[PDB]
C-alpha cells in the first residue's frame, strides 16, 4: 500500500524516466514484456509501489507521459523496456512550446492539459491508499518548465494532503545550451516554491565533474548522467518497498528534513562510487561511505556544501550493517565538523537502514541534505535574469502571449525574498 | 489464574515484543508453531485454546504495515492470532499530532474492542504490560491513546510502560524531543510505573562485558527481553519469597507523582571467560550496582536513592543476600535518603535463567534483575528540557504540528509540567 | 576516429567471498572473548 | 428442442446475416462447408446447436434462418461464395426486380407473388421444429424491400401465429449521415406498420457504430463489415443464454414481461462492451467494475441518443464469462448511487441480469481482442422520443409541399396513408412525453 504514481514531462523528465523504470525493472528483476521472473520472495511483496497489475498477470507502471511534441516519446517507445509504458498514457500535442513558458503555461498549456488531468485522476482514484506524486522535470526548458508546474498548481487544488517529491534539472551558467533559461527558471522557481511539498535540484556541470573526477571514464554520456540520477531517484524509495531497521517514508522525510514551510529545496548524493580499476583495492566499509557521502565533489550541485551551514541532512543506508557504528559514525562527523552545522537545532542528522542492498552492491547510502549553500543557485540566476531583464531583450515574445510585465516584476521579487529570507538562518545564533 | 495482557505499539515495541516472544515459548518449551511436545505455570501468558496448541496473551498494533508483515511472513505465523496483529495503512511519521488526533482514533476502537475479548477470558487479570518507543510519532500517539482511554475503561488496575527514551547524544530522528515531551506529558498522569530503557547504555553495556564492537537490534531486545522474564518468573516460578507486580505500587512508589525509575542486570557475560570465575553473590550483585552497568544514561553517583527492589533467581540463598546487603548498605559510595532506613526490597526464585541458542549471553546458576527509583533521573529531564527550548525559541516545525490539530499552547502546558516534575524531584531531594 | 563501464560499474563482478556479511554482526571473533564453547563439555551449567 | 427461427429482409438484413452466421458457425465449431470435424462424439450428450442449426442425420448440419431480397446480386453472390454449400439453396429466396428504394414497390406491387413462398418456407421450417421460442427479424426501414416486405411479412405472421415473440433488430436511418432522400417516408410507413406488430425493437443506426469503431479501435477508414461484426456479437451474447449454462439463465421470454411496462412502449437501445482492440489489450484493467461503468456512458449506445435527456425504466444485462454475482450487484448499487443516470419513479427496481458461462469467441480477422468477460446490456428509456421526432420532422417539412407524392401514388398506393401515420407518430410521442412526468 502507500504507493505512489509517476507522471513526467519534457524530453529530459522522459529520457530521466525512461532509465529510472529500467533501473526500477532491473531491480525488481522484469522483462521488457512484464512478466515477472525474479529470484527473492522479497522482488515480489511490495511490487505495488511502483507496479499495476493487468489481466494475463502481466505488470504495467503506473506513468503518464505528458509533452507537446511527439518525437521525444515516438523515440523512447523504440527503446528498450519501452514496451511497459500503457500507450493510452501518452498524451501529446501537435505544435510544440519552443522553449517558450508562456505558450508552454498560458496558451496551449490550458488547452492541453485537461486530458492528462482526466488521466492522472483516474489512476488516482485507482490506487486504494495513495501516498503522493514523484515528477521529472527540467526548469531550462520552456514547456517542462510551464506545463509541470501549471500541473502541480492543479494538483495541489484537487489533493491538498498528499506530498508531492520533483526533481529538477536547474541550469547551470556555465553550461548553458538555452540563452532564454533564466526567464523560464525564474518563472517557474515562482510557482514551484509555493506549491511543491519537495523539489530536489540537480546540476549537469556537477554530474559531468562527478563522472569526470571520481568515475574517472573518457567519454560521459547522458545515459550514464541518467543511469546515475535513476539511481539517486530509486535509493529514496527503496525504504518503502523493502524491510529495514527503521523505516523511514516519504512523510518521514519530509517530517525530518523541512523546519519551515518554504525551505523545501534539497541537495543530493549517492554513494560509492568508484573507478572500473580501482573497484577491488576499495573496502565497503561505513567510515568509507560516510566520508565519500560527506565529500563535497560527491554531491549532485555545484553548490558548495562547506560554503554555508547545514540546516539538516539525512541518510538511506542499504545493506545488512551494525546500527551501532553507523550511529557512532554519524555522531563523530557532526562533532567535528561542528562549525558547518547551525548550532541551534541539535543533532540535525537522521539516519535510516534499510536490508535490502542494491543488485550486485554490497552496501550503499543516499544522502539528501538541506543547507543554506543552495543559496548561490538561486543568486546567479536571479543575476542573469536582472542583466537580460534591464534592457527588455527577448521580452515581446512573452508580453505577445498575454503576459506582462507585472508578473516578472513579481517573480523577481519572490525570488529575491526567498533567498533574502534563506540566508536570514544562516547567519542566526541561539 | 494469574494472568498479565501485553500492548506492543510501535516500530520499537513490536521489535522487542518480537524478542521477549522467542524467549518466553522457549522458556517453557513451546514449539513455534504453538504446540507443546511433552506444572500450568503458561497459564501467566498463554491460554490453552481447549485442545492442542496455545495463544499468547498479547496483542500487535502499528499504522505502517511492514514490521506485521514480516511477522505474518515469518516462522511464528502459526502462533500468533492473525486479527489480533491489527495493522493500519499509513504511518504517523513522526508526528504526535497525526498519531493522536487525525488517524490514531480510527484504531483505537479496534484495540479496544480486542483488549475487550482478551480480558473477558482472564479471570485473575493482574496487570497490563506496555511496549512503545517514545522518540516515534505512531509509538507515542497510540500509547497516549491506549493509556488514557484504558484507564478510563478498567481504572484501578496496574499498568506498566516500558519506554525508550532517546540517548543524550545519539538519537536517530530530528524532532523526536518533541513527541517525548508530549508523551510524557500524556503518560505521567496515566502510568503506575515508567522504566527507562535508553539504547546508548545496552550499546556500552554490550561492548565493555560481551566486547561486542558491532552490535545490531537483536542483541539489545534480546538483554530487553532477559530483565522482562527475570521481573516477571516470581509468578509463574515457586520461590521462598515471591513478589506480585501489584507488590510494585505498594514497595516502590513514595509519592504518586515519582514513579519513573531504571533497570540493572547481572551478570550480562560471555561464553568463554566468565568461565573461569565463581560468579559469586557478592560480586554478581556488585556488579548489579556498579554504576556504568546501569541501563540508562543517569549517574546514580549524582544523587540520592529512594528505593532499589531486587529479584534473584537460581540457587542463591538468603543469608547471602543479607551478607551482601550489609556491605552495599555500608559501603560509603552509595547512600540513602534520610527518610528511608531500609530501601531494599529482596526476592528470591529458585528458577535460573534460560538461554536462547544461538544468543550473546551464556547458563549460569545466578542471576539478578535490580529496579532502583533515584532522585538523579531529574537529568534526562532537564536535557529534554533543554533541547526543546532551544528549538522551540525559534517555533521550528511547530507548523507542521500546528496544521494537524494541534493548538499552539500545547506545549506551553507540557513545559510547565516538565518544570513541576524536576522541581518535585528537587524537593524530595533535599534533608530534613 | 569505454570498455565494461558503462555506468554499470556501480555494480559489477563482486565474487561472492566479498558479498557475505562484513565479518561479524553481534559476535566476537577475539580468542580471548569468543562465544563457542568448549568442544568436550557443551552442555553443563557452569558456576560453583 | 428449443430453436428460434432466424428471418433476413433485404440488403442490410442479408450482409448482417453473413456476419452473424459466420459468428454462429465459428462458435458452434462446425466447419464452413457444413461439416463437424468429427471428435465432438462419445454419446455426445448436448444439443448445444439445435437453437441455430439442424442436423441432416449425417454429418452435416442446415440453420434456421430464410434469406429475402428483390434483387438477385447479393443472394446469387451468398450462393457463389464460401458458404455455397452450407444454406439450403431454396430457401435463398430471391426475386426479380428491385423495389427501388419505394414502398410501395415492396408493399403492393410486387410483394404478393413473394410473400406466399416465403410463409410456405416459414411454414416448412416450423414444422420440424418442436420447441419454436420465437423469431429474430433483421431489416433495414429506409429501403423500399426491406421496409415493404418487412411489414408485409410482420402482418402475415401476426396472423399466422400470434401470441408467438418476434424480435426486431431493424436499422433506421442516422439522423445527419444518410443514402438516400426518400427515407423518410417508407420509414414512418414501416414504423406505422411495425408499432401494432412487433413486441420489441432494437435501435440499430450506423454513426453511432462509426464513432465506437473510431473511439476505440482507433480505426478511420470502417466498412459495412465491422458493424455487421459488432451487431453479430450483440446477438450471440444475447442469444447465449438458452445454449450455455450459467447462474442465472434468461429466455427470450424475459423480454416481453421484463423489459416493456407498455404495450405501445417497445422500443429500446442497445449497448456493447468492452470494445479493445489487441493492442491495447494486455495494458487494461478490464475488471467487472469498469465494463460496467463503461457500458452505461452515453457515448457507447448503439443508438443517436443521450440518455442524460430521458429517464430509464428498464435495463436487461447479461454477462458472460467468469464473472461474479457479487460483483454484478456491487457494481449495480455503485450505478444506482452515481447521481447523472437517474429512473422513473414508479419503476424502484429496474435492472434483470443474466449470468452465462461461455466466454465471448474471437473471430480471425476482426478487431475485438479474445477477453475473458463480457456484458451486453438492453435499455429502455424516454428520451428516444428525440429520433422520432426529428423523424417527424425531416418528414412534413418536405411532406408540406407534396414531393415525390406522385412515386407512391400511381403505383396504388393510396394518399391518405401519410395522414394517419403522422397521426399515429404524433400520438405515440404524445404516449412517451406523458409516461415521463412524476406521480
Ligand atoms: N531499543 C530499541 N529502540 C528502538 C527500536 N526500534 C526503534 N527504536 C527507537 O525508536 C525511535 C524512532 O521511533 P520508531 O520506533 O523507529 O518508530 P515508531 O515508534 O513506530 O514511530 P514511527 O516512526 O511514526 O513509525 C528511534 O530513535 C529508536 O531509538 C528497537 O527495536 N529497539
Ligand atoms: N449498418 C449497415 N447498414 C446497411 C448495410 N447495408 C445496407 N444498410 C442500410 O440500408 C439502407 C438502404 O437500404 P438498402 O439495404 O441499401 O436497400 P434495401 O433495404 O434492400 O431496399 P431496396 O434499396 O429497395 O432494395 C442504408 O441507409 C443503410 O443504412 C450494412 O451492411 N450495414
Ligand atoms: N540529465 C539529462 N538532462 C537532459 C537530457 N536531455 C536534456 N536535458 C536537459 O534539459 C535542458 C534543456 O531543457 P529542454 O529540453 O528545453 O526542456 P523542454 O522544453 O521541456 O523539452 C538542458 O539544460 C539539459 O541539461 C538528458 O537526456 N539527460
Ligand atoms: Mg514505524
Ligand atoms: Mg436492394
Amino acid at each position: 500500500m502507500r504507493e505512489i504514481v509517476h507522471i513526467q514531462g519534457g524530453q529530459c523528465g522522459n529520457q530521466i524516466g525512461a532509465k529510472f523504470w529500467e533501473v526500477i525493472s532491473d531491480e525488481h528483476g522484469i522483462d521488457p514484456t512484464g512478466t515477472y521472473h525474479g529470484d527473492s520472495d522479497l522482488q515480489l511483496e511490495r511490487i505495488n509501489v511502483y507496479y499495476n497489475e493487468a489481466t494475463g498477470g502481466r505488470y504495467v507502471p503506473r506513468a503518464i507521459l505528458m509533452d507537446l511534441e511527439p518525437g521525444t516519446m515516438d523515440s523512447v517507445r523504440a527503446g528498450p523496456f519501452g514496451q511497459l509504458f500503457r500507450p493510452d498514457n501518452f498524451v501529446f500535442g501537435q505544435t510544440g512550446a519552443g522553449n517558450n513558458w508562456a505558450k508552454g503555461h498560458y496558451t496551449e498549456g490550458a488547452e492541453l492539459i485537461d486530458s492528462v488531468l482526466d488521466v492522472v485522476r483516474k489512476e488516482a482514484e485507482g490506487c486504494d491508499c495513495l501516498q503522493g506524486f514523484q515528477i521529472t522535470h527540467s526548469l531550462g526548458g520552456g514547456t517542462g518548465s510551464g506545463m509541470g508546474t501549471l500541473l502541480i498548481s492543479k494538483v495541489r487544488e484537487e489533493y491538498p494532503d498528499r506530498i508531492m517529491e520533483t526533481f529538477s534539472v536547474v541550469p547551470s551558467p556555465k553550461v548553458s545550451d538555452t540563452v532564454v533559461e533564466p526567464y523560464n527558471a525564474t518563472l517557474s522557481v515562482h510557482q514551484l516554491v509555493e506549491n511543491a511539498d519537495e523539489c530536489m535540484v540537480i546540476d549537469n556541470e556537477a554530474l559531468y565533474d562527478i563522472c569526470f573526477r571520481t568515475l574517472k571514464l573518457t567519454t560521459p554520456t547522458y545515459g550514464d548522467l541518467n543511469h546515475l540520477v535513476s539511481a539517486a531517484m530509486s535509493g529514496v524509495t527503496c525504504c518503502l518497498r523493502f524491510p529495514g531497521q527503521l523505516n523511514s517514508d516519504l512523510r518521514k522525510l519530509a517530517v525530518n528534513l523541512i523546519p519551515f514551510p518554504r525551505l523545501h529545496f534539497f541537495m543530493i548524493g549517492f554513494a560509492p562510487l568508484t573507478s572500473r580499476g580501482s573497484q577491488q583495492y576499495r573496502a565497503l566499509t561505513v567510515p568509507e561511505l560516510t566520508q565519500q557521502m560527506f565529500d563535497a565533489k560527491n554531491m549532485m550541485c555545484a553548490a558548495d556544501p562547506r560554503h554555508g551551514r547545514y540546516l539538516t541532512a539525512s541518510a538511506l543506508f542499504r545493506g545488512r550493517m551494525s546500527t551501532k557504528e553507523v550511529d557512532e559514525q554519524m555522531l563523530n562527523v557532526q562533532n567535528k565538523n561542528s562549525s558547518y552545522f547551525v548550532e541551534w537545532i541539535p543533532n540535525n542528522i537522521k539516519s535510516s537502514i534499510c536490508d535490502i542492498p542494491p543488485k550486485g552492491l554490497k552496501m550503499a547510502v543516499t544522502f539528501v541534505g538541506n543547507s543554506t549553500a543552495i543559496q548561490e543557485m538561486f543568486k546567479r540566476v536571479a543575476e542573469q535574469f536582472t542583466a537580460m531583464f534591464r534592457r527588455k531583450a527577448f521580452l515581446h515574445w512573452y508580453t505577445g502571449e498575454g503576459m506582462d510585465e507585472m508578473e516578472f516584476t513579481e517573480a523577481e521579487s519572490n525570488m529575491n525574498d526567498l533567498v533574502s529570507e534563506y540566508q536570514q538562518y544562516q547567519d542566526a545564533t541561539a | 489464574m494469574r494472568e498479565v495482557i501485553s500492548i506492543h505499539v510501535g516500530q520499537g515495541g513490536i521489535q522487542v515484543g518480537n524478542a521477549c516472544w522467542e524467549l518466553f515459548c522457549l522458556e517453557h518449551g513451546i514449539q513455534p508453531d504453538g504446540q507443546m511436545p511433552s506444572d500450568d505455570a503458561f497459564n501467566t501468558f498463554f491460554s490453552e485454546t481447549g485442545a492442542g496448541k496455545h495463544v499468547p496473551r498479547a496483542v500487535f498494533l502499528d499504522l505502517e504495515p511492514t514490521v506485521i508483515d514480516e511477522v505474518r511472513t515469518g516462522t511464528y505465523r502459526q502462533l500468533f492470532h492473525p486479527e489480533q496483529l491489527i495493522s493500519g495503512k499509513e504511518d504517523a511519521a513522526n508526528n504526535f499530532a497525526r498519531g493522536h488526533y487525525t488517524i490514531g482514533k480510527e484504531i483505537v476502537d479496534l484495540c479496544l474492542d480486542r483488549i475487550r475479548k482478551l480480558a473477558d477470558n482472564c479471570t485473575g487479570l493482574q496487570g497490563f504490560l506496555v511496549f512503545n518507543s517514545v522518540g516515534g510519532g505512531t509509538g507515542s500517539g497510540l500509547g497516549s491513546l491506549l493509556l488514557e482511554r484504558l484507564s478510563v475503561d478498567y481504572g484501578k488496575k496496574s499498568k506498566l510502560g516500558f519506554t525508550i527514551y532517546p540517548s543524550p547524544q545519539v538519537s536517530t530522528a530530528v524532532v523526536e524531543p518533541y513527541n517525548s515531551i508530549l508523551s510524557t506529558h500524556s503518560l505521567l498522569e496515566h502510568t503506575d510505573v515508567a522504566v527507562m530503557l535508553d539504547n546508548e547504555a545496552i550499546y556500552d553495556i554490550c561492548r565493555r562485558n560481551l566486547d561486542i564492537e558491532r552490535p545490531t537490534y537483536t542483541n539489545l531486545n534480546r538483554l530487553i527481553a532477559q530483565v522482562i522474564s527475570s521481573l516477571t518468573a516470581s509468578l509463574r516460578f515457586d520461590g521462598a519469597l515471591n513478589v506480585d507486580i501489584t507488590e510494585f505500587q505498594t514497595n516502590l512508589v513514595p509519592y504518586p507523582r515519582i514513579h519513573f525509575m531504571l533497570s540493572s542486570y547481572a551478570p550480562i557475560i560471555s561464553a568463554e571467560k566468565a568461565y573461569h570465575e565463581q560468579l559469586s553473590v557478592a560480586e554478581i550483585t556488585n556488579s548489579a550496582f556498579e554504576p556504568a552497568n546501569m541501563m540508562a544514561k543517569c549517574d546514580p553517583r549524582h544523587g540520592k536513592y529512594m528505593a532499589c527492589s531486587m529479584m534473584y533467581r537460581g540457587d542463591v540463598v538468603p543469608k547471602d543476600v543479607n551478607a551482601s546487603i550489609a556491605t552495599i548498605k555500608t559501603k560509603r559510595t552509595i547512600q540513602f535518603v534520610d527518610w528511608c532506613p531500609t530501601g531494599f526490597k529482596v526476592g528470591i526464585n529458585y528458577q535460573p535463567p534460560t538461554v536462547v541458542p544461538g544468543g550473546d549471553l551464556a547458563k549460569v546458576m545466578r542471576a539478578v534483575c535490580m529496579i532502583s527509583n533515584s532522585t538523579a533521573i531529574a537529568e534526562v529531564f532537564s536535557r529534554l528540557d533543554h533541547k526543546f527550548d532551544l528549538m522551540y525559541a525559534k517555533r521550528a516545525f511547530v507548523h507542521w504540528y500546528v496544521g494537524e490539530g494541534m493548538e499552539e499552547g500545547e506545549f506551553s502546558e507540557a513545559r510547565e509540567d516538565l518544570a513541576a516534575l524536576e522541581k518535585d524531584y528537587e524537593e524530595v531531594g533535599i534533608e530534613t | 576516429a569505454d570498455e565494461w563501464n558503462a555506468g554499470k560499474c556501480i555494480s559489477g563482478e563482486a565474487t561472492l567471498k566479498e558479498v557475505q556479511t562484513d565479518k561479524d554482526l553481534g559476535k566476537t571473533n577475539r580468542f580471548g572473548f569468543r562465544n563457542i564453547t568448549k568442544d568436550g563439555d557443551e552442555n553443563r551449567v557452569f558456576g560453583v
